[PDB]
């Protein structure tokens, strides 16, 4: 895009996804780290 | 040859499927150089491990239970829930928790079923003699979390153990429920969506009678491993997050911000109108009848003072030299932006300067003043 | 105010890489030559096809005609670059429509009366040797 | 059944190929009623003829060579080029030419190769006795087009013929060149892109000694046919056009026109601005410093008088009642279109009339006047 | 027949893949006349040569090492790196380098591995007697590039050669590294991304004892060829460029230019506003509080003088007759473009002229003046 | 599996073919519930009839020929054309015609060929004795439509019939023409595009000699059926229309209408300008120099009075209270719409009312008045 038309596209979201696609093979096991429980997160008080 | 036979009649769609992860040929644009190329694993690089039951067959240490000499012949040691979601709290404004591997790999699914082999490793010498029930009651609610003791426990399924020359036993927690599966205890960040199906209990049936050469207190470690019949089905939003980034951001509304897609801004000009992100929007300040509002934050100069409806459907924030020109008496007092009084109070265009932008969405301060 | 017949730009077609045109273009200022003339430095001659896949911008909508012209010689290494300047009949032609897809693709063949063609940068010594460097000349013009 | 298998992943293009004319199935929209229908040829309607070598095996008459009695024993008769492109000029500001069929069907290709059998038909009685070389030198440039005679010819390949009881012979011009093919001599309308590979010559080795009952002069006709090894390869823009329409249009720039896509125009109104095609553009008149320009050609009235920049990026031509209101003194003298002087000189809107358009792009006359 | 069966359900994409260069059928629009046509190679036109190992099996001369009589029994001759990237400097503000063919064809890849046969051709008579170690130490960093001599060399792998009746030997540099491959030493124009895996050394073990009829000094030529096990894998941006065009353009910022997509410009009119490319943008001059700025470069007249914000989001450059009308005192002094003072200082529209454009993006000169 | 193989490279088109009606699978969107479903015909619902030759083998009555006693021995009875297009006129401003079924099913095609069996059914008793030629001349033009009699007929092919105890005969009209087919006589509504190939004639060879107990006059009915070799080929626009709707609309230009896509209109407001359909266009009234024009037809009130160029490229019609305010003296007299005189003559906005639209495109009356 040139400089004139890219000004309209400012503050537009660009989303990237991902996945492994059958080539991925994980190695040696390691235990999990400490976890956070999600419902314990606070509500947005209004 | 002319190909006059009438052609196909399809439907376009923009994207291949996402939840499909199985016997399904997926076409892409590989940045590999070869079309038949696949990443490979040479003779040492063939990896050892990936399977839900490969995770669910690993013990995770989940509870330290102190077991003293003078604990009586009915004292409770744990009432912990017979799900894989075992609560182990570490001592931030959010808290972090250990889990069994079967607990986390249950927390990446909706539903679970099957046995749960909890291993009690009772660390003692052969001189200590003990005895303790590991009971299991199916279906006790929160109000029935009380009224519990070993005498009402032994009605249900229970295993009495003697702590002697062998010191370790892996009890297999049954799966007893009305439902073929069982919903995740925690779910997404969502206050509805259920406690445990069943509860484990561990009471001291006969108290520790130690010899006078050894200690009065004994550690009991409680491991959790998914049973041999354990299996999970539906892949949903996980209920657990990592602690690589424990930062959390609240979203209370009393503090100020620019609207989404309008920060960062910069001081500049606009031919319809100084005032940009295309003029940056601002939230409508909740002003009742008979007040005024002006802003002071928490070009040629830093613009620490700045809200009125533009007329094009969204608010604008005009920069001022100071809070005096900003201090809203004219506009809330019935004026308009085209007033000569207003145009004198405005900053002229020459103060645009090099126009360095604001750092992100800087939180302004909403000063509310009487009119 | 160009006619509809007018080519918008013409360029000779060759695997040697262009006369490198470096407000510089930050790739040709920064990433010198890429791969294919770096390999093509290592061989005095070549013979074979080329593929092009010309990509057009978004705000254009008009139809695009593209020509191969094996009549055109290449006079010196200077003016062997893209040139901003008519449509012709018997030259090999193709129209890509911008509204369907704004990227044409091409398989430009080998039309020379030669055994092979020069692959280093060409100084135009022999007068007929200018017939034997480019595959021809591709022209892109709009309607 | 639900078809959940992931679908194809293509590339659209808008148009089928154009240069492909071979074993390639082409899909269309036939206006025939039948899908298997093909145009056919019944028992008399099967056509006789189509092939490059079907054209290249036809003689075309290409040169009349006078051959008199008193031509000496070295006089040249033709130095014509040994390509199929044989120059035969007919006596318009462009000129028309005959060609051999092998000449034209060579001119629809880039390259040619192979023999060229030129037939010399020497029209004489059996009482005339003659003798003439048909020589062939490979590779003579323009500077070597001179220095030619039969004595320097006989070094190369040559055929001496005796004009006697048989009067006709078809010499086969060899293909001798460094290159496997040979580029077309003329090409498109393009001043670069090469003369002949080789040159034929025909000298009178022994002059005509006729009997005193017959004529001193003898016609020699020169036909051209492509040889048996003749073949052409690359299909390019043809170098020859028909004479169905010998009209040609020059494109000198001193005469005036409206810009492309803006003629025909008509007198009308425009709310931003009489003045249309959407206002029709006009070329910027190359006026140096200190002049003025007005137009007179080569609504309610014919508008024979009419240039200034509109302000929207393109010029406009305002109609006037006469060349007096048009005669540019105000605007080139520093004025503008919004001037009251200018607005009085303009034609009011009521003179739009029925608004019959101009005939095409009528060439105006650029009158340049001093200021 | 009505075809009511439900049709396919695809995904469009605009372009075929680019990195794929292998067993993959690629559809195009051939400008060839034939669909089955392929460019061909007749009996002499079948070409001799293309393969990475066809390049890596060619010696390239890479180092001239002088080897004198009086070099001592430990003197260094080369410490050059045991990669294919061998530094040979030619004596422009950028410098040009020779490389081995295995060096360049390594520089068109990310990673390399395998042996590197360096050939030492020691040009001497059979009357010269010499002796020299070609050693090879795996893994010496830059700080370990010093402390090197033959006595610490002979711990590692080494080959002692006697210069006698045979004068040439090709040592095979091993590939000794922790990693299966080795990253390119230079990479793209990117200051991070690694030196050599290993280092070659060549010390004079026994010095030259020449006869008094021959010379004291001896040339040693050092060729580099990729070994038999040499192989490269990942195709990345090449680190080497040709010397057909050694021109380079810096991008310092103190000099001026028009913005991208706005040069070339021309003097013309604009109905919102003389001033075009649609008005051409200009960079915002970094003027602090209390200055002014005007431009003089490095229509009817050449416009050597010309910046203010237009009001439509981008700057404009107004042409003036001279630097006097340009010399910014009004606008930086608090004025505006709609001022009568400003409108008198502007150039009227009649000076648009024929409007010949500027040559490219002509670098203006930023004159900064006090206010 | 990753599907990296490069995909197809097609051409989209928006619509399946239309003229194709044959062995061609056509995909649609059936509103039937079943994919294999086809409309069916049970045991009585299998229909009897569809074929061009099924139509062309049906007699249609086409001519009543009176055949009196005193018709002479050369009197003409019919000169009707030997095409299937036989003229039978019924006694509206357009006229309706009977045709043979072979006539109409010829009129749905371009071309026809083959025999035409016309049946002469000569209704008489066995007491009447007659004799008449049915001749057939190939290729008589309009100027040769005269000069015809039986004596010049008998040169061509002819059949003499005796009216006796059998009273009916089906003559088979030959197909004799230069062309394999024959173009439709009438074509589309298009004044070029040919008369008959050939002409039938029927002369009374020997006149009727009736008995004095029966009548002097005899009906002869003339049927037309396509012959056994009849066949038609090219499907074109039919030359015949039904009489379900014999209404026809002329398109003379002197009457007025609103432009296409701008009727119905309604009285309303417009911010650029009472005046809508987005303002409805009106035709430019052909007014020469020195006149005026106003309209009276053939909101709050019916607007029976109403043309001037708006300035946006198209005319507008302003409503007035009466023909007095409308009666154009100001505007054709040199005024404009922004005049105070014009703005007083306009109708104010309050008269928009509920704004019921006009009925279609109501034809106004163009009153032209002198200025
Ligand atoms: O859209 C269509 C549908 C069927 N067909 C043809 O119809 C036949 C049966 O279709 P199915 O996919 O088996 C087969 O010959 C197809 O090629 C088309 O060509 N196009
Ligand atoms: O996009 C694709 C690619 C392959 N396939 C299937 O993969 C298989 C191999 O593909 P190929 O064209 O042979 C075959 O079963 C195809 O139907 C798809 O269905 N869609
Ligand atoms: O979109 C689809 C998918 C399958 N099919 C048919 O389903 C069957 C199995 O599909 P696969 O590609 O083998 C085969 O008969 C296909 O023609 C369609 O016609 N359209
Ligand atoms: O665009 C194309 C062309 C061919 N092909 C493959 O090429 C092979 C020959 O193509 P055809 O239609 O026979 C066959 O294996 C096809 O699947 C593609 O996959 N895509």
């Amino acid at each position: 895009a040139t400089s004139d038309d890219i000004a309209s596209i400012v503050n537009k979201p660009v989303t990237i996804y991902y996945s492994i696609g059958d080539g991925m093979q994980f190695s040696q096991w390691v235990g999990y780290q400490p976890m956070m429980i999600l419902d314990q997160l606070p509500a947005p008080v209004v | 040859p002319s190909y006059q036979q009438s052609p196909r009649h399809f439907v376009p769609t923009g994207m291949h499927s996402l939840a499909l992860g199985t016997n399904l040929v997926e076409p892409l644009h590989a940045l590999r150089l070869d079309a038949a190329g696949t990443t490979q694993h040479p003779v040492g690089c063939a990896p050892d491990e990936m399977t839900v039951s490969s995770i669910a067959s690993r013990y995770g240490l989940i509870r330290r239970v102190q077991w003293k000499k003078d604990h009586a012949k009915g004292s409770l040691l744990l009432q912990l829930d017979a799900d894989p979601f075992v609560e182990q709290r570490i001592e931030n404004p959010i808290s972090l928790y250990w889990f069994a591997p079967v607990g986390v790999v249950s927390s990446m699914f909706m539903q679970w079923r099957g046995s749960l082999e909890y291993r009690f490793d009772i660390i003692a010498s052969q001189f200590h003699t003990g005895r303790l029930i590991v009971g299991y009651v199916p279906g006790l609610t929160a109000s029935l979390q009380l009224q519990m003791d070993y005498m009402k426990l032994k009605s249900s399924s229970y295993v009495v153990f003697d702590l002697q020359e062998s010191n370790s036993f892996t009890f297999e927690v049954p799966y007893v429920s009305y439902r073929p599966w069982w919903v995740r205890k925690y779910g997404g960040n969502y206050l509805p969506s259920t406690d445990a199906p069943s509860t484990l209990f561990m009471y001291v049936q006969v108290p520790l009678i130690p010899m006078e050469a050894v200690s009065d207190t004994i550690d009991i470690n409680v491991y959790v491993r998914g049973g041999s019949s354990f299996e999970v089905c539906v892949p949903v939003q996980p209920s657990l997050g990592l602690n690589w980034n424990t930062d959390f951001i609240l979203r209370n509304d009393e503090e100020y911000r620019a609207k989404t897609g309008y920060a960062p801004y910069y001081a500049g000009v606009w031919h319809s109108f100084l005032v940009r992100w295309q003029i940056a929007q601002w939230p409508t300040i909740s002003v009742p009848r008979g007040e005024l509002a002006f802003l002071r934050i928490k070009g040629t100069q830093p613009w620490r003072t700045m809200v009125w409806p533009s007329g094009h459907g969204y608010n604008i924030g005009i920069p001022t030299y100071n809070a005096e020109r900003a201090r809203a008496q004219h506009l809330y007092g019935g004026g308009s932006l085209t007033d000569e009084k207003a145009k004198q109070l405005f900053v002229p265009a020459n103060q645009q300067g090099p126009g360095k932008v604001s750092n992100g969405n800087p939180v302004w301060e909403v000063m509310r003043a009487p009119l | 105010d160009k006619d509809i017949d007018h080519c918008m730009f013409t360029f000779p077609c060759l695997p040697q890489g262009l006369a490198l045109d470096i407000s510089p273009h930050e790739i040709f200022n920064r990433c010198r030559d890429g791969i294919i003339p770096l390999i093509a430095s290592g061989y005095r001659f070549y013979r074979g096809d080329l593929r092009y896949k010309i990509v057009f911008p978004s705000n254009v909508n008009s139809n695009i005609w593209v020509q191969h012209r094996p009549d055109r010689r290449l006079e010196g290494w200077s003016a062997a670059k893209i040139v901003n300047c008519v449509y012709n009949h018997g030259y090999a032609s193709h129209i890509q429509i911008t509204r369907v897809n704004n990227v044409i693709e091409l398989e430009v063949p080998f039309y020379n009366a030669t055994c092979y063609n020069y692959l280093q940068a060409f100084n135009a010594s022999s007068a007929a040797s200018s017939y034997a460097v480019s595959l021809g000349e591709i022209s892109v013009g709009f309607q």
